[PDB]
């Protein structure tokens, strides 16, 4: 069935840049994804979509740091000058017939 | 198993244990993953004997 | 635990002949299919092929340009790639990945998401 394929570390000092990719399959290369912030010990909070040409939106309470890209068929997201607050767990999510998926986690030691 | 949680199959209710035995072959297996493709499709696996 | 590890680097010109291997340890290897990764310096992940459980390879994603090939090793729990002509743009560390699908799966199919990459082996090429 699906790939959403995550990335379960990258190290790096303060300021590297990510906001973790997924990856996904040949058959289903154009459907849009989305993650859920579960950071250690709090609930999913919903911060991190993507479509599939990399336009950029804002969450609320986090600065405009954060951006987004695609290529190809595998789906790639930045950030510039990393700070504090992403130690977190994520989700990929796509929608598929009447299915919410829900993806895997992305439980992730970033050294901050 | 909990420590190792590792999968064996190295469980045997079937037969109770093995003898006379004849023939023995290993090769490629006979159901198919073939698994990977999205969708709503189904892996009907047909046989004959 | 669940770790990989790698190993295979070296120096050459394109169409060269080496040995890239993912040495998978710390869970069984006769049920776990297996991939391989590529990280061009700076560039995003481009995923090659890889061998089921059973042997069978599918050499797709069209970043290669029928370059890489694939093998396995099923008995020594080592992952191979079997590999010839490494290029320029291969300059990569290669952190190579474990699906979470052993062939004994239930619920949703979010199996075979990676769970944990390799440490990862530098192979410079120019
Ligand atoms: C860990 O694995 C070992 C073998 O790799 C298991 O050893 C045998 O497992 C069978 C199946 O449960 C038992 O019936 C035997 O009594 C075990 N023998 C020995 C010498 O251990 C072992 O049970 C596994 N255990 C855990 C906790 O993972
Ligand atoms: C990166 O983080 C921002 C934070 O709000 C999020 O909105 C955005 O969707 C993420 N990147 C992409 C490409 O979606
Ligand atoms: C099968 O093995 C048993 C041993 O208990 C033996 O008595 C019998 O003759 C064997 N039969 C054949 C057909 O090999």
């Amino acid at each position: 069935q699906l790939v959403l394929t995550q990335s379960p570390s990258a190290s790096a000092s303060l300021g590297a840049s990510v906001n973790l990719t997924c990856t996904l399959s040949s058959g289903h290369n154009s459907y849009a994804i989305a993650w859920h912030q579960q950071q250690p010990e709090k609930g999913p909070r919903y911060l991190m979509s993507l479509n599939s040409d990399g336009s950029h939106t804002k969450g609320d309470g986090i600065p405009d740091r954060f951006s987004g890209s695609s290529s190809g068929a595998e789906r790639f997201l930045t950030i510039s000058s990393l700070q504090s607050e992403d130690e977190a767990d994520y989700y990929c999510q796509t929608w598929d017939t009447g299915i919410r998926v829900f993806g895997g986690g992305t439980r992730l030691t970033v050294l901050g | 198993h909990k420590n190792n949680k590792s999968w064996m199959e190295s469980e045997f209710r079937v037969y109770s244990s093995a003898n006379n035995c004849t023939f023995e072959y290993v090769s490629q297996p006979f159901l198919m993953d073939l698994e990977g493709k999205q969708g709503n499709f189904k892996n009907l696996r047909e046989f004959v004997f | 635990e669940v770790q990989l590890v790698e190993s295979g680097g070296g120096l050459v010109q394109p169409g060269g002949s080496l040995r890239l291997a993912c040495v998978a340890s710390g869970f069984t290897f006769s049920i776990y299919e297996m991939n391989w990764v590529r990280q061009a310096p700076g560039k995003g992940l481009e995923w090659v092929s890889y061998i089921t459980t059973s042997g069978h390879a599918r050499y797709n994603a069209d970043s290669v340009k029928g370059r890489f090939t694939i093998s396995r090793d099923n008995s020594k729990n080592s992952f191979y790639l079997q590999m010839n002509s490494l290029r320029a743009e291969d300059t990569a560390i290669y952190y190579c990945a474990r699906p979470q699908y052993h062939y004994y799966d239930t619920s949703t199919y979010h199996s075979y998401g990676f769970d944990i990459w390799g440490q990862g082996t530098m192979v410079t090429v120019s």
